[PDB]
């Protein structure tokens, strides 16, 4: 009902 | 009790040489006292922004000095514990609360050694309020590609006492200049972005962002500096 | 901050103060950045704002918000689930925050590393290439602007 | 046991300790759920069920995933807090009433 009916990432981290 | 023991061998002309040991006694087991009947029908009653009654029933009263225990905690910010206050009647008012805001509560009895654990939780959410903070983190940069395009960035401010349905943009070549001469520029509140076109050259821009609330309107932020080639 | 875009491109931009990675009609994401050490190139990310947008029949318009020493299990309205209690769409679990979102399958991992936060997205294809009229401004799809970029 | 073994094993261990059930030793009991984090063996392999009074039915719980026989539809893990419309009511029998 609420539900969705390939996976993209994507990451952020500090030096 | 930590024991010292000691072995001797002995005959009739004497005692021998002594050995030693050492060893602590395991503690007496102490029964738990069995507990007492948690408060029923529990009910959250939202007065205000900042102030919500809580109302407790006790099957077991049909002259005792017990006392009954409340607590409230929200999840903003993290890890925070839970607020305890006393009280002797059926009924607690809590104050010092954030607006828009779900909290949990619950309440305990106390009769000497003998307590019982904490009722059924019952949640209450505060009422909405007109913003007291204006947006922070105010950042204006120029676009690469278009130059005559300059986005403006901000950030929803802390004391947004309720959902934000819009947010206000003020921008002007003037500061001194009242808020009747700057153009407003209203946008969604879902968003927190907006490109900014038609821009004119060689002319220091100004930035103003405000919120919007169903009770009111955020209040006015301080100015920043950014020139045009 | 080292970036990672879902095309699989690492730059490192210095994006001072704040700056949209995922901007559309579905979800809203918004960074801030603040240099470690004053008047370096190096900087760090120290507050991460998710807004998840009103949609009819699943969840309600739900503001998150994190900062430094701060890792919320829920948004700013208080709540831990999206729109109603009943409601199961929207949630975020603990332990390490996570975020579950299954009306606009993405999944958020926000953790608190050194004195800094830590930023992990996982979306689909169809729902991260949706833009609307003036959004052309994602550093998570797009790369980063080269004014920011260091080289 | 041996017999039923096939002459093989008969060996009956006494006494069990750290909660723990069967002639292997390793097991969990009621008012008590399992951890899935660790193993069986773990010294930590069952987590309390802390069962509401008065808003669960029973103190026996769900071992797999870890929740509480709710009366009246509660949505709480441990039976805590009362369903969507539903008020905290005076009643042993009836916690929550629409
Ligand atoms: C409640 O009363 C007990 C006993 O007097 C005390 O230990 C406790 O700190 C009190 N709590 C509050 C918040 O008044």
């Amino acid at each position: 009902p609420c539900n969705y009916h390939s996976y993209l990432f994507c990451g952020l981290f500090g030096d | 009790s930590h024991y010292v023991i000691t072995l001797k061998a002995f005959n009739n002309v004497g005692e021998g040489i002594p050995l030693y040991e050492s060893a602590v006694t395991r503690p007496h087991t102490v029964p738990d006292p069995t507990p007492m009947m948690p408060p029923v029908g529990v009910q959250a009653s939202i007065l205000s922004h900042d102030t919500i009654r809580i109302t407790w029933a006790d099957n077991s009263l049909p002259t005792d000095s017990r006392y009954y225990t409340v607590r409230w905690k929200t999840n903003i910010p993290a890890n925070t514990k839970y607020k305890n206050a006393n009280a002797t009647t059926l009924s607690y008012l809590v104050t010092g609360l954030k607006p828009n805001t779900l909290y949990e509560f619950s309440v305990m009895v106390t009769k000497g050694r003998r307590s019982s654990t904490w009722s059924m939780t019952a949640h209450g959410a505060t009422f909405e309020l007109v913003p007291t903070s204006p947006p922070k983190d105010v950042t204006v940069v120029s676009k690469e590609g278009k130059p005559r395009t300059i986005i403006v960035n901000w950030q929803p401010p802390s004391e947004a006492n309720g959902k934000i349905t819009g947010y206000i943009i003020y921008y002007s070549t003037d500061v001194n200049a009242e808020i009747h001469d700057w153009v407003i520029e209203p946008v969604v509140g879902n968003r927190l972005t907006h490109q900014i076109q038609e821009l004119t050259l060689d002319t220091p821009y100004y930035f103003k962002i405000q919120a919007r609330n169903s009770k009111g309107m955020g209040p006015m932020s301080e100015a920043v500096q950014f020139r045009t080639p | 901050p080292h970036l990672r875009t879902f095309k699989d491109n690492f730059q490192t931009c210095k994006v001072e103060g704040a700056w949209p990675l995922i901007d559309n009609n579905y979800l809203s994401v918004q960074v801030t950045n603040v240099p470690v050490v004053p008047g370096s190139s190096a900087t760090a990310t120290n507050k991460i704002t998710i807004i998840f947008k009103a949609h009819h029949e699943c969840t309600d318009q739900k503001v998150y918000q994190a900062v430094t020493d701060d890792l919320p299990a829920a948004f700013v309205d208080g709540t831990t689930s999206g729109g109603d209690s009943d409601a199961k769409s929207l949630r975020i679990v603990e332990r390490y925050v996570e975020m579950h979102a299954r009306y606009i399958g993405t999944t958020v991992f926000v953790r608190q590393v050194g004195r800094y936060l830590t930023l992990a997205i996982r979306m689909p294809e169809d729902l991260a290439m949706s833009y609307e009229e003036s959004q052309d401004l994602q550093l998570c799809v797009n790369g980063c602007p080269l004014s920011e970029r260091i080289d | 046991l041996y017999k039923l073994s096939g002459r093989k094993s008969g060996g009956v261990c006494l006494n069990c300790r750290h909660n723990t059930a069967g002639r292997h030793c390793h097991y969990c009991k009621e008012g008590y759920y399992r951890d899935m984090g660790k193993p069986i063996t773990h010294r930590k392999a069952c987590k309390a069920c802390d069962c509401h009074p008065v808003g669960a039915a029973g103190k026996t719980c769900n071992q797999t995933t870890g929740q509480c026989p709710c009366k009246d539809g509660v949505t709480g893990i441990t039976c805590n807090r009362c369903a969507k419309g539903y008020q905290q009511s005076r009643s042993p029998i009836a916690p929550c009433i629409k």
